RNA sequence: UACUAAGUGGAAAAGGAUGUGAAAGUGCUAAAACAGCAAGGAUGUUGGCUUAGAAGCAGCCAUCGUUUAAAGAGUGCGUAA
RNA sequence: ACCUCGAUGUCGACUCAUCUCAUCCUCGAGCUGAAGCAGGUUCGAAGGGUUCGGCUGUUCGCCGAUUAAAGAGAUACGUG
């Protein structure tokens, strides 16, 4: 579960996800990556879910980047409470990601099992995926 | 054709014969005959399983490998290929390939030269 | 390809006069009759032993339709001059069949007596009381028999019981 | 690709010129092991069994000026069995070995820059 | 008969085909019939 | 002038599919292409630890080499093996 | 908090039921770690049926004895 140590404000404003690609735009660490193509809010939840099942069907000497981070949080309100008396406490935290920011990258290992690792790292995220090269 | 295991010494037992119609109290002594040369070893024989029951039986040489941990003076190889323990010179491994000549299909003998490197990368042993 | 595949027939006995819609095919055998569906996207030309059917376009069911006929010529041209023969092995422990007049009856495991009636121009022998032999002119229709003697009882995957077809193989099964 | 071919093309057809003795075999129903078993039963340079395509053997036939080879490589199983100077031994051998075969055919061959019919093989052991 | 939102080859002798405008997955093994692809 | 075969049009997502049309590249092919059919498809050996046992198809020590057109410590099934 | 405060009677029970299928029984089929019997899961199917009691106002619920079964809901949580 990946969460910033510490932060100055508690309870935040939401950061839009529409528009273009801000940022991890192109595969620099890897070479093989997964784009989105939908800007969405995936929280840190989604990340361990797909780091593991990314993990998992790695192999001995496979390396990995990952590139978001859930800087931003989100509150929700308690059930069955009322409109007013202000803003909810923090409850999860969300990674901001738009439409071409490269999520994950790999390395060092065939061809043949990256798009597969990728492939499900890609299905436990709501994003619809893409794969991308990186550049000679 | 059964490929089967027979000891040397003992080859009388051996049910599976019997299912094809072998005769195999006859052709006990035939199995004991010619293999008084290599007493204690172990050798298996390849059976021409047919209804002719003319069976013709070919001795056959016992599994290479064992001569190379003879050879190289340690009694198990390296659980690691990288590790190195074992040494093997020319005279050695050509002493091997005669003797492996019989049962070996290769037309030269430094074909069987390699079958010696081939088998020693296996164990690892270094071809010295 | 199917359609541009000769049909390189012997003009002993076998003609075969082609009509709007009507083929017909004689020979050895009795004459079998195809029907052609209206509009047909593909002409046939009748050389010295050599029928070749071409099209006029490039349509997706024009190319389905100039197979489809020319294997249905070709399978016509087989069974009059030499017929259609199905092998089926029926076995168990008190299966057995035996063909009076027009009717195959049939007592495999069942209370009611089990009666088949065989259609026209298809006859079936049972040298062996676990075999049957179905010959015919036509391919479908000795087919459409078999499967149809086969549905009383399907083999089941855990012994050899059933109506079996000839060198078929079934998957086993044990059920301790 | 098309130079290697035509480099092929070139040095069987060489070969067949130098060469002095020919036999066409065909590849059904017999093992890899009795196929090692035949390879050193010759042992001999001279003889020599090889699979050869059976375009390229015709195309190497026309680059060395024989004729009537042709019915022998037409819808036909095709193997070389090149022999220098003494061929009858391995002819010999080889009608030996089919004998002791389960089953076989048998095609004309080319010896002597002369021809021959299948019973003409028969004779020729 | 499997019916699932999603079809796709079990093992390497699996065969998508298409009946009566419906995809389904046929093959030796009938464990691995799919449908409603 | 093209496209659709779904009444789509005439409501929907993640995901799945030899539906079909257009385009841009690349491999082989009448020195024969692909599918299918007919043949072979190997030897040391069943390598060795290892496992009651594995030895073409348990985990391994790895992931051999020759003959040869081809052949893999095997493609699966499968055999206690 | 959009209709209704110059009035829309709100739980349960009784009577009468009707409709939907995400099917409890009956009907058909595929797979099974389906020998047979009895099962499990999925698909198709709404024609009919879907019990009586003890305690509680009770819906619910537990328990008793049967049944092929004692289905899930909607209809102003149907119906003064
Ligand atoms: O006033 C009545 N009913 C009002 C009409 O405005 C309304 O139907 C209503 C019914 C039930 C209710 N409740 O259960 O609290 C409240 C309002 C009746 Cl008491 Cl006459
Ligand atoms: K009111
Ligand atoms: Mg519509
Ligand atoms: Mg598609
Ligand atoms: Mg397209
Ligand atoms: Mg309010
Ligand atoms: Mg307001
Ligand atoms: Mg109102
Ligand atoms: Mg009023
Ligand atoms: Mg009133
Ligand atoms: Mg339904
Ligand atoms: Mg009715
Ligand atoms: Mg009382
Ligand atoms: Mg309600
Ligand atoms: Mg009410
Ligand atoms: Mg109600
Ligand atoms: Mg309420
Ligand atoms: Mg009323
Ligand atoms: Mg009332
Ligand atoms: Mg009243
Ligand atoms: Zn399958």
């Amino acid at each position: 579960m990946l969460q910033p140590k510490r932060t100055k404000y508690r309870k935040p404003h939401n950061v839009s996800y529409e528009g273009k690609a801000k940022g991890n735009s192109y595969v620099a660490f890897g070479e093989y990556g997964l784009v989105a193509t939908k800007g969405n809010w995936i929280d840190a939840r989604a990340i361990e879910s797909a780091r593991i099942a990314i993990s998992k069907c790695l192999g001995k000497t496979g390396k990995m980047w990952i590139r978001i981070f859930p800087h931003m949080s989100k509150t929700k309100k308690p059930l069955e409470v009322r409109m007013g008396s202000g803003k909810g406490n923090p409850e999860f935290w969300v990674a901001v990601v738009k439409q071409g920011t490269v999520m994950f990258e790999v390395a060092n290992i065939p061809e043949s099992q990256m798009i597969k690792a990728l492939t499900r790292a890609g299905h436990k995220l709501p994003v619809t995926w893409k794969i991308l090269k990186r550049e000679e | 054709i059964a490929k089967i295991n027979l000891l040397g010494g003992q080859a009388k037992p051996g049910p599976a014969l019997a299912s094809v119609g072998i005769n195999m109290g006859e052709f006990t002594k035939q199995f004991n005959e010619k293999t008084k040369d290599k007493q204690g070893e172990m050798i298996p024989c390849v059976i021409t399983a047919y209804n002719d029951k003319s069976f013709d039986f070919i001795l056959k040489t016992t599994p290479v490998s064992i001569l190379l941990k003879q050879a190289a003076k340690l009694e198990k190889g390296a659980k690691n290929a990288k590790t190195i323990v074992g040494k093997i010179t020319m005279a050695k491994a050509k002493e091997i390939a005669q003797y492996k000549l019989v049962d070996l299909n290769a037309n030269t003998v430094e074909a069987a030269l390699k079958m010696v490197l081939g088998t020693a990368k296996q164990m690892g042993i270094e071809v010295i | 390809k199917i359609g541009n595949r000769t049909i390189t027939l012997d003009p002993a006995k076998v003609n075969l006069n082609f009509q709007k819609d009507h083929i017909a095919v004689k020979g050895p055998l009795g004459q079998i009759e195809l029907k052609l569906p209206p509009n047909l996207p593909l002409k046939f030309e009748l050389k010295d032993n050599n029928l070749q059917i071409t099209r006029n376009n490039e349509l997706k069911q024009s190319k389905i339709f100039h197979g489809t006929y020319n294997a249905l010529i070709t399978n016509a041209i087989i069974g009059v001059t030499q017929g259609f023969e199905k092998k089926l092995r029926l076995v168990g422990v008190g299966y057995r069949a035996n063909v009076e007049g027009e009717t195959l009856n049939l007592q495999l495991g069942y209370s009611h007596p089990i009666k088949e009636k065989i259609p026209k121009g298809l006859t079936v022998k049972v040298e062996k009381n676990t075999e049957i032999t179905i010959s015919g002119i036509s391919k479908e229709l000795v087919g459409q028999f078999a499967t149809e003697v086969r549905k009383w009882r399907k083999p089941e995957p855990y012994k050899g019981k059933g109506v079996l077809y000839f060198d078929e193989v079934i998957v086993r099964k044990a059920g301790k | 690709a098309k130079k290697d071919k035509a480099q092929q093309v070139a040095d069987v057809s060489h070969l067949l010129s130098t060469s002095a003795g020919f036999v066409i075999f065909d590849y059904t129903s017999m093992s890899a092991i009795e196929a090692t078993s035949i390879r050193k039963k010759l042992f001999k340079n001279g003889s020599k069994i090889k699979v050869i395509k059976n375009n390229i053997l015709r195309r190497a036939l026309k680059a060395g000026k024989f004729e009537g080879i042709d019915e022998t490589a037409i819808k036909g199983k095709l193997a070389v069995a090149v022999g220098v100077n003494e061929i009858v031994e391995t002819l010999k051998a080889v009608d030996g070995v089919v004998k002791a075969k389960e089953a076989m055919n048998f095609v004309c061959g080319y010896f002597d820059n002369r021809a021959f019919n299948s019973a003409d093989l028969e004779k020729i052991a | 008969m499997k019916v699932r939102a999603s079809v796709k080859p079990i093992c390497k002798d699996c065969k998508i085909i298409k009946r009566h405008q419906i995809v389904r997955v046929i093959c030796k093994t009938q464990k691995h019939k799919q449908r409603q692809g």
